[PDB]
């Protein structure tokens, strides 16, 4: 079963920056894409970037960009070699910054698009 | 009428004891179980959902 976990929830200084990590497992890392989401309160949800981690390329959402950055580590157990975590470096935080962030991953069917996501982390709150 | 004549059928139900390679059938739900783990699931033929004998 495929599991995203995210790190906790943090309160953050307007002008810092937030790291949140998003550990997935239960499939093999490389092969699909991770998605940054945030729902923030009174506006809804807003898509943050996407990272594939083979290569680690990325995508972020125009209104965002140079203030996000995604990365991504492999799993470096030999008996245990194909789950990764995700990391979103949110920078420059402002109050409006004050959301719900979640890693989210597309299904693994035939018909499953990118942007459907089957698989939710649990969510990190950060309170700027 | 008295004479006989050998007339050939083919389709008759008979057969001889024997043995051969037989071949390996597994359901849907072991490959679903993924995670690169049970061994020659993938390899192995699936089974019938209707079996008839």
């Amino acid at each position: 079963q495929v599991q995203l976990v995210q790190s906790g929830a943090v309160i953050k200084t307007p002008g810092s920056s937030v790291k949140i990590s998003c550990r997935a497992s239960g499939y093999n890392f490389r092969d699909y894409s991770i998605h940054w989401v945030r729902l923030i309160p009174d506006k809804g949800f807003e898509w943050i970037g996407w990272i594939k981690p083979l290569w680690g390329a990325v995508s972020y959402a125009r209104q965002l960009q140079g203030r996000v950055s995604m990365t991504r580590q492999l799993s470096q157990d030999p008996d245990d070699p194909d789950w990764g975590v995700a990391y979103m470096e949110f920078s420059g935080l402002t109050p409006a910054d004050t959301a719900e962030y979640f890693c989210v991953r597309r299904g693994s069917c035939d018909y499953c698009g990118d942007f459907p996501w089957q698989y939710w982390c649990q969510g990190t709150v950060v309170v700027v | 009428a008295e004479n006989l004549w050998v007339t050939v059928y083919y389709g008759v139900p008979v057969w001889k004891d024997a043995e051969t390679t037989l071949f390996c059938a597994s359901d849907a739900k072991a490959y679903e179980t993924e995670k690169h783990n049970v061994w020659a699931t993938h390899a192995c033929v699936p089974t019938d959902p209707n079996p008839q004998e």
